[PDB]
């Protein structure tokens, strides 16, 4: 009954999931836009500890003597202290930092930090660590433009809808909202720096990387994504080895919308 | 008519195997034609997927008297790979 | 492979549709004067007089030959002979269908040159008939408004007898002396 | 060996199309009838040899085609007509989408 | 069929089943690629179906040399049905039954099954009798023989090709014979081919 | 009548086609095909003009086989002949039927019925003819016919004239 | 809110076997059952009574009553339905199938 | 209608080559490469239809173009050559 | 092979449902059917000009197919028609037949509600023909009485009087396969007969019927009434001429001689003395046999039986369930190039790669097209011949003509030429699909790389137990051998093992180490597990991929 109920679901080539009628199921698959495939559970940070903790993590203040960037850190951490013009743009990137920890917040309403989303951005991390011999002791080459503007830019590359119109276009910002929280979170001016100690020449590689594995991510037009989703809840139901109505014959109650079901509760809070 | 593919000659003017030769797959055990005119061949051929040798042949007649034959082929089974215990 | 037509049509299944052909100007349905071009435009009908008939033919079978020696890189009583050489070497020589056709506008054509072809062209044009009738008014040779009304019936009041009478006078004089 | 409902789910869940179409024509049924194009019957008289077709009825011997289908998809049509249901089957669409 | 091929008078043509062929033995070049299983097309018709739930069981086999070309079905009781419809549809039957008079004298095929029974006597023997008598009844080398020794006859002539052995004396208790008449008539269709 | 027409065929190539000269043996493959027939909806195609411009557009490549389809826009010269049509031609046949007359590539019957009243088949003519007073019709001569009807045979196209009316027959 | 209680109550289920199927696929199935207006179950009086084409419903449940009807009904399937490309024996709009390849002259000669 | 043709510029669907694309052309070149079909590429000693189709496919040297369709009707034709192959 | 047709080679791209036109069932027909007799034109071995082939379709190894002669592995089979003496509910519509009756006026013909009623004007408005027919029901099967003067759109002071006829309405009831009215000191109570029902249903107005969801040139209210019945084919319902006293007719063709034994005795009795009773008795017979045929599992109506006990196999029954022409001749089928086997784990062969008993792959096949790369390897597997392993079984010409290799005396020589398919024995590296049932994801079914091996089992990695949830206690999997090089792509590039590693299913691998290994992998690894030079060497080398640095 799943399967022949999903059947005719299938990507078009809109990022779109229709039916053999061309009705909507949903408008971006999985509401993502993403081949499941390709999805990895990863720690979103932001999210949880105090805000004492993230003050530290993330905070850079050049125009403080104790929370600049120390120029153990980076060549430019000598003539980067007091820069007013360099403060703006971390004041910018920190402030959407807790923008973020809000929203996430606001998502994630447990503060469950650990969420399946493409691309293993600590992989990445690790491996241009483990290949340009990353000296966890000299200071990094990279300036505050070169990460806060980076990350910037990558942010407007990773498209799953190509679209000129304004609905598309922010139909594509939505997709990548919760993924650019990740993002934002793990390529952070501190962070870089302080606990990835990554060079120009690694940083442009890790952002490069990111791009095409993200890509690499998304959906293909003509997954059967439908038949999928049925087999995908058919089969464990199958696994399924048997004071609330529970597993088959339950499952049995939902698909059937049964009006008159075995043990009808409500929790009150 | 439409004969099978398979080997007659083991069988004797009968239409009968003598009990002893070894028979193979598609061998004809018992030639049989239903004439209707000349006649289309009804012979009994062994299973394909098996072989062996003939154990015994036994002519008859039934209640009303309808000549029938009954034959037993005896093979020797050795375990092998997909075979369950 | 039957070959396809450039306009779209209902399958309403009912197939006992289709109406007679005349001189009502009741053409097939292909034959209807608003049709369509390849570039999908609305063009109005090309029906052609003889001459205008062969000149078409003659001109496109010439740019043919030209095709042919190109990838090859890598009178009256003498057109009749002339005519069977090109043939020879543009078409599949089973074209007994063209051969025909092409030995029948050589000796019926009323219009050799193509400057004449456009005389009778210009000429015909300011009568507004329809297409199928100014064909008929180049292939067939009138003498009066009545000839050409009783050959031509699809005309009838479409152009006054006098007015027609001024067309006969022109073409008969654009008429070819071969 | 059947290829059955759940086989068709998998071979489809995964995208291979062509597989499929092997599987259930060419590797099975695979018939090729003649269709009219003014009622959607295969009540074409096809004399091949001849190069002579006609669906009388609908008086046509010009708007034939000839289409590949499973035996048992024809079966299902002409069973279907058996019992007065017309499933008249057409070669050019008519309704956009 | 025969190759085209080759052409040699036996023409040495083999059917190999199991890749589904029909082969022409000599050249090589498969003559026929569609090839059906009888045995399991067979089963279709006459099957241990009795139920009606097989699928594959959807014809009926009938007996031409004897029943001849009558083919019908039964109105009977099914699993919902009221029973006025039934009657009703079988009284309509009824009207309906304005048969020949040898389409009434499958009567006397009803009489040879009764005194087959009777007589302890196998299927074979009534399939034999019902056919000697189908042959000779209409006869005018038989004429106005006595009827009701004319199909004791046919028993015996049934009995005979069955092997099935039978005393003359046998038939005539179990009917009545008329010693010289049933001779007779056993002897007017036994010169009837 | 003699008509310009907008027309498409499929035409479809095998694999061992996909080469440099394949719009070559399609445009071969238009001719072959299309130049010469005889439809009842088109009547005679006759000649494709402008051999360069002949568009063979993309093609399909269908699903089963390597083999790809394209439909092949062209124009043509086609001869339709219709009911009510007066055409100029030649005595091709005389018969004591009637006779035919060939215009373009078709023949045209004027049964000895639709013909006038004294012009009368004779067989001691060489070769024999329709003798009138004033006229002689014979295996030579230019006739000017009313189509009074056609018969279509999906090959070629068959005609009945009369030469009966006014301003019609010997030309 | 009821698609989100229904996610919520196939998800539990998934999750008392203490399995776990990938988000989406549940989300698909509730996405499903909801876009109508209203709760749509996945019976035959539920989805397979929608208006999607007669011989794809007719392979599910009730196949001879959904043909008598769409006979009467003089319904037309428009074959984009992965059912109906397979009991017509052809290539479904699928994969491989969901989208068409054709050659192109000019690039043939450019190449070759 | 032939209408739906969505124009070069103006095309939205990815770049990129999809699995399905990439099985169908793959399978596509290498059953006309069987067919004896010419082939687009200097087979450095190859012989295997779909290891030869791989090679034209590599080299960009593929005359094939995908009409994807679009759910309304429309469609928007890329060439191989200009799809991206990353998978 | 099947023989070439010019006929343009076309894709179904639509299915326009519909009834029968009896004018059209009689235009299609190439057969009167006349007689319930099949064959034997009396103790003869032909087909009468009256049941099955009159001019019909053809059976029995003979091309005789009217014309059209073709036989059977090219004829679709032709359609004949009966003819029947009275009309017929068809059973399927007795239902809708009596919705109508309850929506129109009964001898009037026109619509009982109009656009002068409020509620009703709201269901004429919408959209799915069936959503309005139960809208238009549900209003006016409780309006008793044909309308002729009714208040107007402006206010009830002045009637605007409507369609004619002032006439009751019957309170429609279904008694058997009849339909039963009464009209409003006790009621008229009588039977609506086919005829009346049939008359009052082409006096439906075409916007009418076209409100009840009805159109105007595929499905009429009219054609819900059999008139003219469509005989199919032979085909549809096959015969089997056994030894000559055993005959096997299918059910279908018994049902069809029913149907005309009424027919013909009704017909005899309308065109003698009418006894009335007499003939309405006749009919409801026709009625029942005509219904039974296509549908013999009625509810309320006894079954027709063949002799034996068993319910007559009606139309209905064989396209009905799982196993039904749909599910089970359609949706699936069984299929050739297929083999099936005990499966037993190899932990020497890969996780990508499927054993396969020599037997199978000599038996499995693929047909590889001659190419001048293929040519001289295939020449040789030609050569080699069916019973040697490396080899082939049939040559396939350019004609289709297909030579079996195993009766080509000159096997080896066979000069093949580019164009002709050789029929090859499986070989390794050849991409197979591997399936275990109940094929319940995905994974149940993927792509594997040949290896023809000793022994008659199908050997693959453990590994690979997990998807498709396997155990070598004598469980059987199936192969299935691609025939295009277009068809081994798709298996290649997107079923193949190891595109399967990790899966949608749960964004996380679905294959591990597993038994043996997993137990094995822990002792191995544990602080006190060390091993000596003599081992580590042999250990080394065992990892095919090993750098040959110590
Ligand atoms: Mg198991
Ligand atoms: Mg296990
Ligand atoms: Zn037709
Ligand atoms: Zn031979
Ligand atoms: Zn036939
Ligand atoms: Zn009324």
């Amino acid at each position: 009954r799943l399967v022949k109920a999903l059947e005719d679901i299938m990507v078009h080539y809109d990022n779109t999931t229709r039916n053999s009628l061309g009705n909507v199921i949903q408008f971006i698959y999985g509401e993502d836009g993403m081949d499941a495939a390709h999805i990895e559970k990863q720690s979103l940070d932001t999210i949880g500890g105090s805000d004492a903790a993230f003050e530290k993590r993330y905070r850079v203040d050049l125009l403080n003597t104790d929370h600049t960037l120390d120029p153990s850190l980076l060549e430019s951490g000598s003539e980067i202290l007091g820069d007013l013009k360099l403060q703006v743009l971390l004041d910018e990137e920190y402030k959407q930092l807790v923008k973020d920890r809000k929203f996430l917040r606001e998502v994630f309403v447990d503060g469950e930090a650990n969420w399946p989303l493409p691309v293993n951005i600590r992989r990445i991390i690790q491996n241009a660590q483990q290949t340009f011999h990353i000296d966890h002791t000299k200071p990094s080459d990279l300036t505050i433009k070169d990460i806060v503007l980076g990350v910037k830019d990558l942010q407007e590359n990773l498209l799953v809808l190509r679209g000129k119109n304004e609905i598309i276009q922010n139909a594509q910002r939505d997709a990548v909202t919760l993924f650019c929280c990740l993002l934002r979170s793990r390529l952070a001016t501190r962070r870089v720096l302080q606990e990835y100690r990554l060079t120009k020449q690694a940083f442009d590689w890790v952002l490069s990387n990111i791009e095409a594995q993200f890509l690499r991510s998304v959906v293909h037009p003509g997954e059967m994504v439908g038949v999928l989703a049925a087999q995908s809840i058919g089969e464990p139901a199958t696994q399924m080895t048997l004071k609330v109505t529970s597993g088959v014959p339950r499952l049995k109650e939902i698909l059937n919308v049964a009006k008159n079901m075995k043990t009808p509760s409500l929790t009150v809070y | 008519l439409r004969m099978k593919h398979g080997t007659y000659d083991k069988l004797d003017d009968d239409g009968l195997i003598a009990p002893g030769v070894r028979v193979s797959g598609e061998d004809v055990i018992i030639g049989k034609t239903t004439p209707i005119s000349s006649k289309r061949d009804a012979s009994t051929p062994l299973r394909s997927t098996e072989n062996g040798i003939v154990d015994q042949v036994l002519v008859t007649t039934n209640q009303d008297g309808l000549k029938f034959v009954k034959v037993r082929v005896r093979t020797t089974k050795i375990p092998q790979i997909g075979d369950k215990f | 492979v039957s070959t396809s037509t450039f306009q779209t049509r209902r399958r309403r299944l009912k197939k006992v549709e289709e109406e007679e052909n005349a001189a009502t100007l009741q053409l097939g349905q292909e034959f209807q004067l608003k049709q369509i071009n390849h570039q999908g435009e609305e063009e109005e009908l090309i029906a052609l007089n003889l001459s205008e008939a062969r000149l078409v033919i003659k001109e496109a079978l010439v740019e043919r030959r030209r095709a042919f020696k190109r990838s090859q890189k890598k009178t009256r009583e003498k057109e009749l002979e002339s005519i069977d050489v090109l043939l020879e070497q543009t078409t599949g020589g089973n074209n007994k269908d063209l051969k025909n056709t092409m030995q029948y506008l050589t000796n019926f054509s009323r219009f050799r040159d193509q400057e004449t072809v456009g005389a009778v062209i210009q000429l015909l044009k300011s009568t507004g008939l329809h297409p199928f009738e100014v064909a008929q008014l180049g292939s067939l040779a009138c003498d009066t408004a009545d000839e050409a009304k009783t050959l031509i019936p699809s005309l009838n009041n479409k152009i006054s007898d006098d007015e027609l009478e001024r067309i006969l006078k022109e073409l008969s004089n654009l008429e070819t002396l071969y | 060996l059947r290829f059955g409902e759940m086989e068709r789910d998998c071979m489809i869940a995964h995208g291979a199309a062509s597989f499929l179409k092997e599987r259930l024509m060419e590797a099975s049924d695979a018939f090729r009838v003649h269709i009219c194009g003014i009622c959607g019957l295969m009540t074409v008289i096809a004399k091949l040899n001849h190069n002579q077709f006609e669906c009388k009825g609908c008086d046509n011997k010009i708007d034939i085609y000839q289409i590949h289908i499973p035996y048992a998809a024809k079966l299902l049509f002409q069973e279907l007509m058996a019992m007065n249901i017309t499933p008249r089957l057409y070669t050019d669409r008519s309704r956009d989408f | 069929l025969t190759c085209p091929e080759c052409k040699v008078y036996p023409p040495k043509i083999v059917e190999r089943f199991s890749e589904g062929d029909v082969v022409c033995a000599l050249c090589g070049l498969v003559l026929s690629d569609k090839l059906v299983d009888t045995r399991s097309e067979w089963r279709t018709f006459s099957n241990d179906d009795h139920n009606g739930d097989d699928p594959s069981r959807v014809g009926e086999a009938s007996n031409p040399l004897l029943d001849g070309n009558n083919l019908s079905t039964r109105i009977g009781k099914g699993e919902t049905t009221d029973m006025r419809f039934t009657k009703e549809l079988n009284k309509a039957q009824g009207k309906n039954v304005m048969d020949k008079k040898d389409n009434e004298v499958q009567a006397a095929f009803a009489k040879i099954t009764m005194l087959c029974d009777a007589a302890e006597l196998p299927k074979i023997v009534k399939d034999c009798a019902k056919e000697a008598y189908k042959l000779c009844h209409d006869e005018k080398t038989l004429k106005g023989k006595s009827m009701e020794s004319i199909m004791a006859a046919s028993i015996l002539i049934g009995c005979r090709r069955a092997e099935v052995a039978r005393t003359f004396k046998e038939i005539q208790s179990l009917i009545h014979v008329k010693t010289k008449e049933f001779g007779k008539t056993l002897n007017i269709m036994k010169n009837i081919l | 009548m003699f008509f310009i027409k907008d027309l498409s065929l499929n035409i479809t190539l095998h694999p061992s086609f996909f080469g440099p000269r394949m719009k070559q043996y399609l445009k071969t493959k238009l001719l072959e095909e299309v130049e010469g027939s005889c439809t009842g909806k088109f009547g005679y195609i006759l000649c494709v003009l402008d051999y360069d411009n002949i568009d063979i557009q993309r093609g399909r490549i269908l699903p089963t086989d390597g083999s790809a389809e394209f439909n092949v826009k062209y124009r043509a010269v086609v001869f339709k002949p219709f009911k009510g049509e007066v055409v100029d031609g030649t005595v091709v046949s005389c018969s004591q039927h009637g006779f035919e007359v060939q215009v373009g590539p078709m023949k045209v019957f004027v049964t000895k019925h639709l013909m006038p009243q004294d012009l009368t088949f004779n067989a001691g003519s060489n070769p024999p003819s329709y003798q009138s007073s004033e006229d002689v019709i014979t295996i030579k001569s230019r006739i000017r016919v009313k189509i009074e009807g056609c018969i279509s045979q999906v090959s070629s196209i068959h005609a009945i004239g009369s030469i009966k009316e006014d301003y019609l027959g010997a030309i | 809110a009821g698609r989100a209680a229904l996610y919520k109550e196939v998800y539990n289920v998934i999750a008392s076997d203490g399995s776990y199927v990938n988000y989406r696929h549940m989300a698909l199935l509730v996405d499903v059952m909801t876009t109508q207006g209203g709760l749509t179950s996945v019976t035959r009086h539920g989805f397979n009574r929608s208006n999607t084409g007669a011989l794809m419903r007719c392979s599910f449940e009730e196949t001879v009553e959904i043909l008598f009807e769409a006979g009467a009904s003089a319904e037309l399937d428009d074959c984009r339905g992965v059912s109906e490309n397979v009991i017509l024996g052809q290539m479904a709009p699928i994969g491989t199938g969901a989208f068409d390849v054709m050659i192109d002259e000019e690039s043939l000669v450019k190449y070759m | 209608l032939k209408e739906k043709a969505i124009p070069k510029d103006q095309r939205a669907t990815t770049p990129y080559m999809t699995k399905y694309e990439r099985a169908r052309i793959l399978g596509t070149r290498a059953l006309q490469i069987s067919m004896n079909a010419p082939v687009f590429v200097d087979l450095e000693g190859e012989t295997d239809p779909l290891r030869i189709a791989m090679k034209e496919l590599a080299e960009k040297k593929i005359p094939l173009v995908i009409r994807r369709y679009l759910p309304d009707g429309s469609f928007e034709d890329w060439s191989v050559e200009e799809l991206i192959v990353d998978l | 092979g099947q023989q070439y047709s010019s006929a343009p080679l076309r894709t179904v791209k639509e299915v326009q449902f519909g009834l029968f036109s009896p004018e059209e069932v009689r235009a299609i027909s190439v057969a009167k059917i006349r007689f319930p007799e099949t064959m034997d034109e009396t103790q003869t071995r032909a087909k009468i000009g009256g049941l099955n082939d009159p001019r019909l379709g053809s059976i029995d190894r003979n091309l005789k197919c009217q014309t059209c002669q073709e036989g059977m592995n090219e004829c679709p089979g032709h359609f004949g028609h009966i003819d029947l003496a009275k009309p017929v509910f068809h059973v399927g519509f007795i239902a809708k037949i009596k919705k109508v009756c309850e929506c129109v006026c009964m001898h009037c013909g026109k619509l009982l509600l109009d656009e002068h009623n409020e509620l009703m004007r709201q269901a004429l408005a919408i959209k799915d023909s069936k959503k309005r027919f139960a809208a238009i029901w549900t209003l006016c099967k409780t309006k008793m009485v044909c309308e002729t003067d009714v208040p107007s759109e402006d206010d009830p002071t002045q009637l605007v009087s409507r369609g004619g006829c002032g006439n009751t309405q019957p309170t429609i009831r279904k008694d058997g396969l009849k339909l039963v009215g009464s009209w409003k000191d006790e009621p008229e109570l009588r039977v609506l007969s086919t005829e009346e029902i049939l008359n009052i249903f082409k006096h439906i107005s075409v916007k009418d019927f076209t409100s009840l969801g009805f159109n105007e040139v595929f499905s009429r209210p009219e054609w819900m009434i059999l008139t003219c019945l469509p005989v199919p084919p032979p085909p549809v319902r096959p015969s089997i001429s056994f030894n000559e006293s055993q005959r096997g007719e299918d059910d279908l063709t018994f049902k069809l001689a029913d149907i005309l034994k009424a027919n013909i005795s009704l017909e005899t009795l309308e065109h003698n003395g009418a006894p009335h009773h007499a003939i309405e008795e006749a009919e409801s017979l026709l009625q029942f046999h005509v219904a039974t045929y296509m549908d013999n599992d009625i509810a309320g109506q006894p079954q027709a039986l063949q002799k034996s006990g068993r319910p007559v196999k009606s139309i209905r029954a064989r396209l009905k369930g799982k196993e039904g022409r749909i599910r089970g001749n359609l949706m699936g089928k069984r299929v050739d190039f297929s083999a099936r086997t005990v499966i037993s784990g190899d932990p020497n062969l890969e996780l990508d790669q499927v054993g396969v008993p020599k037997s199978i792959a000599k038996t499995l096949t693929y047909p590889e097209v001659v190419t001048p790369y293929n040519i001289d390897r295939l020449t040789q597997l030609v050569r080699n011949g069916p019973n040697e392993h490396p080899g082939a079984k049939y040559v396939i010409r350019d004609s289709g003509d297909r030579i079996d290799l195993r009766y080509s005396k000159r096997a080896g020589d066979i000069q093949l030429q580019y164009g002709w398919k050789v029929e090859r024995h499986i070989m390794d590296n050849d991409p197979v699909l591997f399936n275990r049932q109940p094929s319940l994801h995905k994974m149940s079914m993927m792509a594997h790389r040949v290896k023809v091996i000793p022994y008659s089992t199908f050997r693959l990695n453990l590994s690979v137990t997990s998807p498709y949830n396997a155990d070598f206690d004598g469980d059987e999997m199936n192969l299935h051998v691609p025939q295009s090089e277009e068809t081994r792509a798709e298996l290649s590039q997107l079923c193949a093992v190891p595109l399967q590693i990790v899966s949608p299913q749960s964004n996380k691998p679905c294959m591990g180490i597993v038994q043996d290994t997993l137990c094995g992998i822990r002792k191995l690894t544990l602080r006190d597990t060390f091993i000596e030079l003599d081992q580590v060497l042999n250990m080394l080398y065992w990892v095919p991929d090993w750098d040959g640095v110590i």
